[PDB]
């Protein structure tokens, strides 16, 4: 039940991919660490919330 | 087994 | 399947302008 | 049992750790999610929205609606500053306390281009043309519109588009800045002029206000999680 | 080459200007690093670049120097002593970030009775040591950027002891090499020597070195050029005996990001 | 859970360790690398670097730029010495404060094979012969031409090429010596002599400096590493 | 996810490759230990920057 | 084949040296 | 350079298009076209002046 | 599972 997992590699020593190993102890989530395996999204909900799509390019108002 | 990603 | 992780967008070289286009021009009262 | 050897780090509590714990509510049934509107999944989403910039912090404005007002007049051209700004976005006063600076005061270091606009409050009837400005660090500030003219710069002509964004792009020799003022990762001065001036006809009002919005732009990134100078508890 | 090719002689153009030598002992490159322009993997200010090419990248001669036996060394920073230098200066003054490599031409030419040697070291990031023993790191910007003019190395540290008007300067003792390190491990830099029964010239090409792609030029130096007799000059048995020596430096691949108004700096 | 049973070494610091442990700044957004001139990856790299010594520690030339020349003149044939050295690199105070001789005092133990390049600073106009030489240790010390002269030895005629090189070869009874003095490691004698005699003709100088420099061959190695005796923080 | 590499076995028992196994528990590259597994490069960089190319038993002057 | 009203060379680019070849240096004791 | 074989220096040869003051120190001719001649066994330098006008052909 | 070396 072993999850392996790739590390984004900041610093390099002078020594390909590097990964790292999680087992879950635990019958309850809760239990769990944090994955940080996180998803980003568009802004556009809140910076484009208007019914008709805008064009940057054109006049806003027309 | 190792359940990779 | 955009990660948290991910690099952000690149900067494309861009050159002159003489157009029609506007993005400089727009109006905040539309709520964007 | 398994002979194991204890190393440094043993028994201390990291606040920043991320470790499995036991349960203390074993099998409880969850409530399940629903859908709800608006969900945020990075800060940033937030700093990319429009804000109002408090440019008017004068004594008898600060603390009040005022703050928000720039005002402008029908006045003869001149070539002194309407505003003067300077690009510290997390500890400029103006700037520090907008959805943006805000987020900013919870990091320690801040990347990437921001964006300005400016919408004109005057009557259908007035007109004019302004000079917005950006200079990067390193030289005098600008105090009149032959200087501000050599920099980054937009001039705005007033009409059905109301409002009018200028870019400042990320200009550093660091890759990140940070979150107080530093002279090592000073960002540079935001102005604004009169290009022409404002003109109106008779019967109608010769004064107006213009209100200025900031956001970041999609290159934008913030690091090092800190705690913010701008909530507190005595005792 | 079995057709007259030689180490000794050279021949280097940049721009508008060529210099020639007869007597040259090869040339160095710093690091084994030729310039280069910034690449877009590198790159940081997102801004077009201003690139001068020939009207920068060309070779400005400083103002020469005496060698006599009293000499006891003499120093320059780099961006700092082409800050003044035609449309290089100029550039640099628009802009707040610029970066450049640069090719070095010290020259000295004496006679076969003659005798020295003297060390010409490129040093990255040459913090020199200064004058006072009651403050630290407090040499002012006036005093730490010399220009073209440059500034010498003395054989002895003497203190600056006017606590009320203190004068704010370095004071760079010659096998210390003004920074609390010893002369004879100075050949760990990028090196030349112009030992004069060998050769008239050093030649070092220089990359941009820094711990970023670009900077401010006008707050930062990021090459040290300093000169030292590692041999005392002398001349067949004159008590007092002088030779020059010329400074030639070409900007190499520079340019320049963040253009606003011309910045005027307190240089006195 | 598992049982574990803890060995000797548990909840120790060794400052020498090699382990694992939690970071404090997590997801934190690292700037990347750029290609940097000058990177080095080994420190005996610096040790093949040729530096200057300080061959002449006079009371009154030691710590002064005069420390570096080796003066020479037109005097008629001696054998004597025109300097004595013991190969001692890190310990023989003309060798320790050099690059390598620094490298050396990190160390406990030093193996491999030495160079010592010389420069003849005198006018073009001037010609001569030199010996140098090298004496494995556990005879008499050479003072005199004759005896140096049956060790390894280079006969260095000057002329056009300025410099010249002799290779001090690994020959030592243990496979690594001390970096202090002791003569159970003890390296034997570097001297330098005149083969004929240094000859100028007349308006030339009659006295001149020559300059000496020493590096590691590539056969050369160190190991044990120590704190140096060359730096020190009372109070 | 288990790593495993060879030692430089030293002195030997009177007893072939050895190995050693490494696991990494962090998602964090820094938090990792050092490798080790470091390489060499040439020194001539710093020992010989000159423009061209040296010959050892040619003349260094011509 | 050269006719006196053929026009004469172009100028072609050239860039920045850093070489052992001398064009600059000469001997005109030889006659050229 | 007629001198004797003795004899070593290194002179500055220049050429500045016109439109400025003419040079009278070597810090401005510097800032033109030049070359720097070594003296040694190639006795002769040579600088070439390169058409640098505004009209096609300059008067006599 | 085991990356080897
Ligand atoms: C999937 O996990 C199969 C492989 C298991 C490898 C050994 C796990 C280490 C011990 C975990 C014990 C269970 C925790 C309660
Ligand atoms: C790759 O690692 C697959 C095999 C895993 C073997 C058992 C690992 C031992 C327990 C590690 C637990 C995870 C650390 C947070």
């Amino acid at each position: 039940g072993a999850q392996v997992s790739s590390q984004k590699v900041g610093a390099h020593e002078n020594s390909s991919t590097i990964n790292y190993t999680t087992i879950n102890y635990y019958r309850d989530s809760a239990s769990n660490a944090a994955s940080k395996q996180d998803f980003s999204q568009d802004p556009s909900k809140f910076t484009e919330p208007i019914k008709d799509v805008l064009i940057k390019t054109a006049p806003m108002l027309n | 087994g190792s359940s990779s990603t | 399947a955009a990660t948290s992780r991910d690099a952000l967008p690149n900067t494309e070289a861009s050159g002159p302008t003489h157009s029609k286009e506007i993005p400089a021009l727009t109006a905040v009262e539309t709520g964007a | 049992g398994l002979p194991v050897m204890n190393t440094p780090g043993s028994n201390q509590y990291l606040t920043a750790d991320n470790f499995q714990s036991p349960c203390a509510l074993p099998e409880f049934d969850v409530t399940p999610p629903i859908d709800i509107p608006g969900e945020v999944k990075n800060m940033m989403e937030l700093a990319e929205i429009d804000t109002m910039i408090p440019f008017d912090l004068s004594a008898t404005k600060k603390n009040t609606m005022e703050m928000y007002r720039v005002r402008l007049s029908d006045k003869p051209h001149t070539d002194d500053p309407i505003l003067c700004l300077s690009l510290s976005p997390a500890s400029d006063p103006r700037l520090s306390h907008t959805m943006l600076g805000e987020i900013l005061n919870y990091y320690t270091h801040w990347a990437g281009s921001l964006k300005f606009t400016f919408l004109f409050c005057g009557s259908m009837m007035a007109t004019g043309k302004l000079l917005v400005s950006y200079a990067p660090p390193g030289a005098d500030p600008p105090k009149k519109r032959k200087e501000a003219m050599l920099g980054t710069h937009v001039i705005w002509d007033i009409g059905l588009q109301s409002s009018c964004t200028m870019v400042v792009p990320w200009i550093s020799n660091t890759t990140y800045r940070q979150t107080i003022d530093d002279s090592f990762t000073e960002g540079g001065y935001i102005s604004v002029f009169y290009q022409t001036r404002i003109v109106v006809p008779l019967s109608t009002p010769r004064e107006m206000d213009i209100l200025g919005f900031v956001s970041a732009c999609n290159d934008f990134s913030v690091r090092l999680l800190r705690d913010t100078t701008h909530i507190e508890q005595k005792a | 080459e079995a057709c007259g090719y030689s180490d000794r002689v050279l021949q280097l153009t940049l721009g508008n200007s060529t210099i020639t030598t007869q007597e040259a002992a090869n040339s160095v490159v710093a690091y084994g690093r030729w310039p280069e322009y910034l690449r877009d993997s590198e790159a940081n200010p997102v801004d077009q670049p201003t690139e001068p090419d020939v009207a920068a990248c060309r070779f400005y001669t400083l103002d020469t120097v005496s060698w006599t036996k009293e000499s006891r060394g003499w120093w320059w920073k780099l961006p700092d002593a082409l800050r003044d230098m035609g449309l290089f200066g100029q550039n640099m003054y628009y802009h707040y970030l610029g970066r450049s490599g640069y090719t070095v031409h010290v020259q000295c030419n004496a006679s076969k009775f003659h005798q020295g040697a003297l060390g010409v070291f490129a040093v990255p990031e040459m913090c020199l040591a200064g004058d006072s023993n009651t403050t630290t790191m407090h040499t002012s910007y006036q005093n730490a950027n010399p220009g073209e003019k440059g500034g010498t190395f003395t054989g002895t540290f003497t203190p600056d002891n006017n606590q009320t008007s203190p004068a704010r300067r370095f004071c760079p003792v010659d096998y210390l090499l003004g920074n609390g390190t010893l002369l004879g491990n100075a050949f760990v830099f990028p090196h030349q020597i112009i030992n004069l029964r060998t050769n008239n010239c050093a030649t070092l090409v220089l990359p941009y070195v820094n711990s970023l792609s670009i900077d401010s030029m006008v707050k930062h130096n990021n090459w040290g050029i300093a000169i030292l007799p590692l041999a005392p000059l002398n001349f067949a048995s004159e008590s007092s005996p002088e030779i020059p020596i010329t400074l030639t430096i070409a900007p190499m691949c520079c340019e320049f990001n963040g253009l606003r108004n011309i910045t005027l700096p307190r240089l006195q």
